[PDB]
């Protein structure tokens, strides 16, 4: 499993993380897009679900980490 | 007509754009991921360096292999200016081509199109979607002509893999194309399908199967926003202005193209990145243009 | 005012000035999620660019507790 909390912390990570992307359209995509899902799938009911969605959230946390870094190598 | 990069696809192409085995695994995935979106087997899936060279394989492809039994190719006289620079081509080696018109629907009419097949014919040649004004082709009827009839049919889906829905064998295609740049992947990649009976370098590949595979995951969310976007853009216009009309039958729009007219046309853009900012800016920068 | 921070909060939960108490809790007075918590609770640096940690933040469910924090 992975709790509540977890993924109260993983939510706030994706936003403030994505809050970093220098590109407008990519930071105000970004922060719909996480505040769209999380609230969409917030009422889900299923373990084996959940801990698949949010794998699907790590993965994304990395790829954003990763290309706000590189944005942020360039400045 | 671009689009931006997709800050996932990058990510994706970022490890094979730093060093140059791995390509085969790497290019088997993409093509999977393609062949995914569409309903293809991956065996079907041949990458190209985008959707103008897709359609000359297809196009010349078919008419050239065919030229001993069949001379007639059938095509829309508004596809892609490069199909048409193609299709010149192949009358000027002795074939003949119909270019249909299409309707002010912006639909072409099937009537005109079957009764526009001759015993040799071997190729109809059909865009997916109207990029002008912003309808849908009846590809899975033209596929179901096409099929009765024994002709080739190809279409060019450049514009409209992502944005719709589409499957091969329910729309009887016998050969797509496909653009990366066009779906927020890389220019310089693009892929033809062709169906089977029972090069390009890496980095583009796997940039191309990440488009595809972000495109079917978001094709959803991306559809009934970019739909919602339109409505803030049409009703916004049609508030501070209400002799403005939106062309093309209202039962096929599909979200990312708008058409209106005024009383001359122009056409708006919608996509995935598309801000309400933006779209509150050329609400007002085109209604200050009082001719 | 000075210490204006029912304005942001009244608009990150969408009610107007009059709702936004000072005893208000977020939860069951101004009808909030745990997700629109960790968008107010990030939207107050947007204000005063702070950093309130992910420890000491739980038992900010009052909008007084807001402004004693900021304060
Ligand atoms: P609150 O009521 O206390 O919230 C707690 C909740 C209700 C959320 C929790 O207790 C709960 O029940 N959760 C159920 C399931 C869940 O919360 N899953 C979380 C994962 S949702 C997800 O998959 C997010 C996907 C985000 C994708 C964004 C893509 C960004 C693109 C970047 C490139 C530009
Ligand atoms: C852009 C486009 C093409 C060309 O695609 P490329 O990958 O740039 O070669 C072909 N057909 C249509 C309908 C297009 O919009």
């Amino acid at each position: 499993a992975s709790s509540r909390a977890q993924v109260l912390a993983l939510y706030r990570a994706m936003l403030r993380e994505s809050k970093r992307f220098s590109a407008y359209n990519y930071r105000t995509y970004a922060v719909r897009r996480i505040r769209d899902a999380f609230r969409e799938n917030k009422n889900v009911k299923d373990p084996v679900e959940i801990q698949t969605l949010v794998n699907k959230a790590k993965r994304d946390l990395g790829v954003i980490r990763r290309q706000v870094h590189i944005g942020q190598l360039y400045s | 007509a671009t689009t931006p990069l997709d800050p996932r696809v990058l990510d994706a192409m970022l490890p094979y754009l730093i060093n140059y085995w791995e390509s085969e695994a790497a290019m088997e995935r993409a093509r999977q991921q393609v062949a995914s979106l569409i309903g293809a087997d991956p065996r079907e899936i041949i990458f190209t360096s985008g959707a103008t060279e897709s359609n000359n394989i297809a196009i010349k492809g078919v008419a050239r292999f065919y030229r001993s039994r069949k001379k007639h190719l059938i095509t829309t006289q508004t596809e892609h200016k490069c199909v048409l620079d193609s299709c010149r081509s192949l009358e000027a080696e002795g074939f003949q081509v119909t270019y249909l018109p299409v309707q002010k629907s912006g639909i072409i009419d099937l009537k005109e199109l079957e009764a526009a097949i001759q015993p040799d014919t071997s190729l109809v040649s059909v865009m997916t979607v109207n990029n002008e004004i912003g309808v849908k082709q009846p590809i899975a009827e033209i596929g179901r002509i096409c099929s009765s009839r024994k002709v080739y049919f190809h279409t060019d889906a450049a514009q409209a893999v992502g944005k719709i829905p589409l499957d091969v064998n329910d729309m009887k295609i016998d050969l797509m194309s496909i653009s990366g740049h066009k779906i927020y992947g890389p220019k310089g990649v693009g892929a033809i399908y062709i169906r089977r009976r029972p090069t390009v370098p890496t980095p583009l590949v796997v940039g191309l199967g990440a488009a595809c595979e972000v495109a079917q995951q978001e094709m959803e969310y991306d559809h009934k926003r970019i739909s919602k976007l339109s409505e803030r853009l049409i009703q916004n216009i049609m508030k501070s202005l209400p002799d403005v009309v939106m062309n093309g039958d209202p039962k096929h729009h599909y979200p990312g193209c708008i058409n209106l007219s005024f009383a001359s046309s122009i056409r708006f853009g919608i996509g995935r990145f598309t801000t309400e900012e933006e779209v509150d800016y050329t609400v007002e920068k085109c209604i200050q243009h009082v001719k | 005012i000075e210490e204006r921070v029912k304005k942001i909060i009244g608009e990150q939960l969408g009610v107007k000035q009059e709702e936004v108490t000072n005893n208000a809790s977020f939860v069951e007075d101004l009808g909030a999620d745990s997700l629109d918590t960790v968008e107010l609770v990030m939207a107050l640096e947007e204000e005063f660019d702070t950093e309130i940690p992910d420890e000491e933040a739980e038992k900010i469910t009052t909008v007084q507790a807001a402004i004693d924090y900021i304060n």
